[PDB]
């Protein structure tokens, strides 16, 4: 019901065109009955008279009236098939638009295979509402309209017996109207559960036939594969089942029809004459009640997948506060005051975090697998948001402080490395789109990027696979740490920066990697804890609580965790 | 862990020769620079002998050449030869295991130098 | 052609559906005439006795068309379902059995296109054709004969309206295939730009290049609905034109028609008739233009369904290959040559070296050596161009790749975990693992003490990517992983890069604990952690650099001096 008004919704601005499309298709409607009226009724003027005396002058005619109807039905479908297209690519566009507005927290629980089905399928699913049952439907109230006029002009009391089976009718219609669009919604869950093996099976194939997961991953699509299929059958059904049914609601009217014209028949009134007729006028009745009843029931599976698609457009998207501060004159002064953060809001994450980094300082936050160093540089991102505490970026709290500036002053090399399918050079140049290949081909030539590069097939403008996974991984790596260090942030995040990046080229950087890093606030993460010891301060972490801080050669001596962790790296005792 | 252990040192005339061996327990040399230091009374901890793991020795240029520095690595011991001893010579000498920024230092081996 | 293989398993269904048909049309048309009938007895002699007993059987042939419809219905969307789940399950299957290189042939973001909307073209296409199959030509060959016996030397015109005719939908499968192929490459576009911003939406975020994704959004948008247009264009130029062959049709029966009159060939009364049968033959002209319009769409999408089919995998198993029940161990490379694109250097070259069964051995070397590419050698990941691998001192390409791949065990660099649970995940390697099995290899990788530390154990939820926990608990799962399976030969692919050097310590010494007759191997970068190998081994370049003890590579081995001096001195 709500769905239905809402659908129709995106209409609205489109009505100005809409209302000359109702007109198109009312002329080309009158002309589609009078047409083959006019071939039967001068016919009798043909036999007659005979020769050329009227038989070429009608040819003239009905020449222009054919042509002028021939015009009318194409230029309905070209103005309708624009207006249908610009419907669909608005409902598209509305949905990219809004994943890009809804927060992380709902792309790594929802499957992706169902978010492109929901898209790439869902909004294809809605072109059969659109255009072919738009055109049909003006065109299935106006020779309604027209018919049942022409049936009270012939009898007012026979139009009554015609119009008492009309509430049964649309009885019968809501019955198998409300069934379809309840299988044809299922049918689109399960399809994109089905999308969503497919996605996720693709996108790691490597790992499945490392471990032989062969049939194993077949009998889980075959599980949903079976399901579509059982539902699909369902779906398609009762899609058709509308028009035989009600062709036996037809016939069964047409047997009352002669039925009471036999009782009545006995008595002085009621003819042949008159039962024949009135067959002929309840025909051009019945014939439009079919097909609205049938389209109604045809759109349902246009309402099933626009269900879907708005399932989408009713999620909770992040929201700025009204108060909105952009922050100018980034220095990078960063601040936690007793942070107190869980994912699942059951298991506490982060157990009071608390520190205060002035700007233009080498943090370097180390731990345990787990500890939560990866959720304080996600809380500073503003990922995620503080259950119970404070984090203030160069004085003004996270929360006043709008994600777009906030997200402007902080560059990221994420711990797990995502590339973009474009060219080398556009997936570097993602951060920063104001820099020239003079500033590319620099910065990559100090992170030793730039000796990779120019071994490719087309350079720089080696168009990368998903994920860049073309290359090595440590190479991937090297190609993240100079996207950011290109973006030139006055705060910069290092989480697992050369973690794949072996031992002897890390240090290769380091140098010119620390040039490009002074007058900045950079807070690093790595377990390769002797390439770290240079930075200003040392946070060490353990089950989401701080329990050493300071500089290395102050926390060597104390003998404590740092101490265990340092000592650990070197297998010499 | 770490630990150091200082042999020889005591009393020797000028112009004359000591070998000072410095010992590591519980310690594998062959991974870390072994190195060598001195304080006398009112003189910083000046660097003696410096050799690292891919052998490569920094002696300092006013005792350079009289010096010579030995590395036992079957035997996880560092020796350090002393050659015509001079009276800036008198000093308590210092025992250093490098790694990358995890050191040890060593007890302190007597050097007293005659005139 | 290729896919009719799939509807011949249900041609009991195919051949039922076209036969409710025939009872549907015939109940819909003769009905009219025999109700007539029945009214027509009804005044010739009426009573209680003519018109009752009538009555009661004008209501049966009324219920025979009734479930002749609906028959028609449900035989052939059980057909054109059946059709689709069938073919689905036979395409996942030949994506399953691709190779890496062949799931970039095609991209990821068009298999998913190809395996749903392209098998739904075909699966409309069968439920399109099952209704009017029988409906189309017996209208119409029927149509004709009943016509035929009221036109005399008409036949010469109606043999002249059959070319202009198969000219209107020619024209219509000349340049609709290249443009409706469009429509679903550009979907393909759509598909990449969607996964794209759903796989790294943290990414996209933190440079704020959302209005760029929109505006890339944007330009595969206009892309996608003006591949439609274009394709969809033929269908609305093609309604004017077959509207009007109608009516010049029309235009040549009235004008032949008044010269019959002239001859007296034609009564007053019979152009009434054959105007009725005109009307039937048009009808049924215009039911194979609309089966044909769907047929365009679906030769476009039949391509790329069948080509990802008849497409051949990068790694095949040999027919008269012999399975290996055991597997000892013993890993040789004969000068093996490898090189994934002709126009690029070779990635690994002249590379020999035998490998002892049990033994530990440490892959060392510099981001771009080819430490991984070699180790995806061993479990038949890529084949080498020149030189052979050597299992059990036997090639790998004469083993089974099912049985092969049983015995060698590994952990990638980047560690991918999939939907349902830890247990779930876990029992990738082997699913026959008890619970007291798969617990023993969770306590090596230390991931054990916070599997327990869960809401639900082992059955604590794991999310696409592995996505939910943190780095370095994935890769520690992904060890436990490869133990479960219980290899004879195992691969360590950088195996604790985002671990902590106290549990990388306990985990190493773990592994050598139930390595006791398995050919463990460990890309490694750390020198500490190469040490705990029997022999290292030393990979440069692409070649191999040196194969022998820690006191032989620091004075042969040039590069193995070059990564130790980074790390001491
Ligand atoms: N699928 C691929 N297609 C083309 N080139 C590839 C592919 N995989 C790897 N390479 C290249 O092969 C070379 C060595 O790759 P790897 O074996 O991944 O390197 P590596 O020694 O493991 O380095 P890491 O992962 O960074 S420690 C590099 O120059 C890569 O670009
Ligand atoms: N999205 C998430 N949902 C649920 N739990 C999470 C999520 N991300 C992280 N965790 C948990 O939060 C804790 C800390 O996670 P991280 O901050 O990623 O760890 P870390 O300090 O980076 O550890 P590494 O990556 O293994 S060295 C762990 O107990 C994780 O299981
Ligand atoms: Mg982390
Ligand atoms: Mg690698």
């Amino acid at each position: 019901t709500a769905t239905l008004r809402r659908l129709l919704g995106y209409l609205r601005p489109h009505t100005f065109t809409l209302i000359m499309v109702f007109v198109f298709v009312t002329v080309s409607s009158i002309l589609g009955v009078l047409s083959p009226y006019l071939i039967g009724k001068t016919i009798a003027v043909v036999f007659v008279p005979r020769r050329f005396d009227l038989l070429p002058r009608y040819m003239l005619i009905l020449g222009t009236i054919y042509a002028l109807t021939s015009l009318l039905f194409w230029l309905q479908g070209k103005i309708m098939l624009t207006l249908s297209q610009d419907v669909v690519f608005r409902l598209r566009k509305e949905l990219f638009e809004k994943l890009q507005r809804v927060p992380v927290g709902f792309f790594d629980r929802t499957p992706h295979g169902d978010i492109i089905s929901r898209v790439i399928n869902d909004v294809d699913n809605i072109n059969n509402v659109l255009g072919n049952s738009i055109i049909q439907f003006f065109s299935g109230i106006v020779t309604l309209a027209g018919a049942v006029i022409m049936m009270f002009r012939v009898n007012v009391i026979l139009s009554l017996v015609t119009l008492s089976i009309v509430p049964l009718t649309v009885l019968i219609t809501q019955i198998v109207s409300s069934q379809t669009r309840k299988y044809f919604y299922e049918n689109q869950r399960v399809l994109g559960q089905l999308n969503g093996i497919i996605e996720e099976d693709i996108s790691g194939l490597t790992v499945i036939k490392l471990f032989t997961r062969e049939e194993k991953e077949m009998e889980k699509f075959d599980r949903v594969n079976e399901s579509l299929r059982k539902v699909g059958t369902k779906a398609q059904i009762f899609s058709g089942v509308l028009p035989p049914l009600m062709n036996m609601v037809n016939n069964l009217g047409f047997a009352l029809i002669s039925g009471f014209g036999g009782w009545l028949a006995l008595k002085d009134i009621i003819t042949v004459g008159t039962i024949a007729t009135f067959i002929g006028y309840s025909r051009q009745f019945t014939r439009p009640l079919n097909e609205l009843s049938n389209q109604f029931n045809m759109i349902q599976m246009a309402l099933a997948s626009a269900e879907r698609i708005f399932e989408i457009l009713d999620l909770e998207e992040e929201k700025d506060d009204p108060d909105a501060v952009e922050l100018r004159e980034v220095r990078g002064e960063i601040e936690f005051k007793n942070v107190w953060f869980s994912y699942d809001k059951k298991k506490p994450v982060l157990k009071d975090i608390t520190f205060h980094i002035k700007p233009g300082q080498k943090v370097a936050l180390v731990g345990p697998t787990g500890s939560g160093k990866t959720t304080i540089v996600n809380l500073l991102m503003r990922f995620y948001d503080v259950d119970r505490g404070q984090i203030l970026v160069d004085g003004i709290d996270i929360r006043k402080i709008k994600r777009s500036s906030l997200r402007s002053s902080i560059g990221i090399v994420l711990q797990d490395t995502i590339l973009f399918s474009t060219t080398v050079k556009e997936n570097l140049k993602y951060g920063n789109p104001g820099a020239t290949d003079e500033e590319i081909k620099e910065a990559a030539k100090l992170t030793h990027s730039d000796h990779f590069i120019k071994h490719l097939p087309e350079g720089y403008e080696t168009v990368l696979t998903d994920n860049g996974e073309d290359l090595s991984q440590g190479q991937r790596q090297l190609l993240a740490i100079t996207r950011a260090f290109l973006a030139n942030p006055k705060i910069l995040i290092l989480d697992a920066a050369t973690s794949n990046v072996d031992t002897k080229t890390e240090k290769s950087i380091q140098a010119a990697m620390w040039k490009l890093m002074e007058g900045k606030t950079s807070i690093i993460i790595a377990h390769r804890l002797n390439t770290i010891k240079n930075a200003d301060l040392i946070i060490v972490l353990r089950d989401g609580e701080i329990v050493e801080m300071g500089k290395h050669d102050e926390l060597i001596q104390k003998r404590g965790f740092y101490y265990e962790l340092f000592t650990s790296q070197y297998g010499l005792v | 862990q770490g630990q150091l252990v200082e042999s020889g040192g005591g009393l020797v005339q000028a112009g004359g020769s000591l070998t000072l061996s410095c010992a590591a327990s519980v310690r594998d040399i062959s991974f870390f620079a072994v190195g060598w230091f001195r304080q006398a009374p009112g003189k910083q901890r000046e660097l003696v002998a410096q050799m690292t793991s891919l052998r490569k020795i920094n002696y300092a240029d006013s005792v350079k050449g009289r010096f010579t520095i030995s590395r036992d690595d079957a035997k996880n011991t560092v020796s350090l030869q002393m050659n015509s001893l001079k009276p800036e010579d008198t000093a308590v000498y210092y025992c250093h295991a490098s790694l990358p920024g995890l050191p040890y230092w060593g007890q302190g081996t007597p050097v007293t130098v005659s005139a | 052609k290729t896919l009719a293989r799939y509807l011949k398993p249900y041609w009991i269904f195919a051949v039922l559906a076209p036969l409710f048909m025939v009872v549907e049309v015939i109940c819909d048309l003769s009905q009219p005439t025999l109700l007539a009938r029945i009214v027509a007895e009804g005044i010739a002699r009426g009573d209680f006795s003519l018109v009752l007993k009538t009555g009661i059987l004008m209501l049966i042939v009324a219920l025979i068309g009734a479930v002749g419809g609906i028959g028609c219905t449900v035989f052939a969307s059980y057909a054109s379902q059946n059709f689709g789940a069938d073919l689905r399950r036979d395409l996942f299957r030949k994506v399953l059995s691709f190779s890496i290189s062949n799931v970039n042939r095609f991209h990821t973001s068009s298999l998913i296109t190809r395996l749903t909307n392209d098998v739904t073209q075909l699966q409309n296409l069968v439920m399109m054709l099952l209704r009017i199959v029988v409906r189309a030509p017996l209208l119409f060959v029927g149509g004709i004969v009943m016509a035929v016996s009221i036109n005399v030397k008409l036949s010469s015109v109606l043999i002249f309206l059959i070319p202009p005719i198969v000219l209107l939908f020619v024209w219509l499968t000349k340049k609709g295939n290249p443009l409706f192929r469009k429509i679903q490459e550009s979907t393909d576009e759509v598909n990449r730009v969607v996964r794209e911003n759903l796989l790294g939406v943290r990414v996209v975020r933190a440079f704020r290049r959302e209005e760029y994704e929109n505006e890339n959004f944007r330009k595969a948008n206009e892309s996608l609905r003006r591949s439609i247009i274009s394709a969809f264009s033929l269908i609305v130029f093609a309604l004017p034109l077959f509207i009007f062959i109608v009516n010049m049709g029309m235009i040549a029966v009235l004008w032949f028609g008044g010269v019959l009159v002239r001859n007296n060939q034609m009564e007053i009364g019979s152009i009434m008739a054959y105007t009725n049968y005109l009307m039937q033959i048009m009808f049924s002209l215009m039911m194979i233009g609309n089966i044909l319009n769907f047929i365009v769409r679906a030769s476009a999408s039949a391509k790329r369904v069948l080509e990802v089919l008849n497409e051949k995998p990068a790694i095949e198993e040999a027919d008269n290959a012999l399975a290996l029940p055991n597997v000892e161990g013993s890993v040789s490379f004969e000068n093996v040559e490898f090189r994934y694109f002709e126009n690029t250097d070779p990635v690994l070259s002249g590379v020999n070296f035998s490998v002892k069964p049990g033994s530990l051995v440490a892959v060392l070397g510099e981001t771009g050596s080819g430490k991984s590419t070699l180790m995806n050698l061993i479990p038949r990941l890529i084949d080498p161009e020149r030189g052979r691998v050597e299992v059990d001192e036997l090639d790998v390409r004469t083993v089974k790749l099912k049985d092969l791949r049983g015995h060698i065990s590994a952990v990638p660099q980047e560690t991918v975990l999939f939907s349902g649970t830890i247990k779930e995940n876990l029992k990738w390697g082997r699913e026959d693992a008890t619970d007291d099995e798969i617990v023993e290899a969770a306590k090596i990788a230390q991931i054990h003490d916070f599997i327990i530390s869960l809401p639900e154990g082992y059955d604590s939820r794991v999310e696409r990517g592995g996505r939910n926990f943190s780095g370095g608990q994935k890769q520690r799962l992904s060890i436990a992983r490869a133990l479960v399976k219980k290899p004879k030969v195992l691969i360590l692919d950088d195996c604790t890069s985002s671990v902590d050097p106290i549990t990388e310590k306990r985990i190493l010494d773990g592994l050598k604990r139930y390595t006791k007759g398995c050919t463990t191997f460990i890309i490694t970068q750390k020198i500490p952690t190469a040490l705990l190998a029997d022999k290292i081994l030393v990979l440069h370049e692409g070649k191999v650099a040196g194969f022998g003890t820690h006191k032989e590579l620091l004075e042969h081995c040039k590069p193995y001096r070059e990564i130790y001096e980074s790390q001491f001195g």
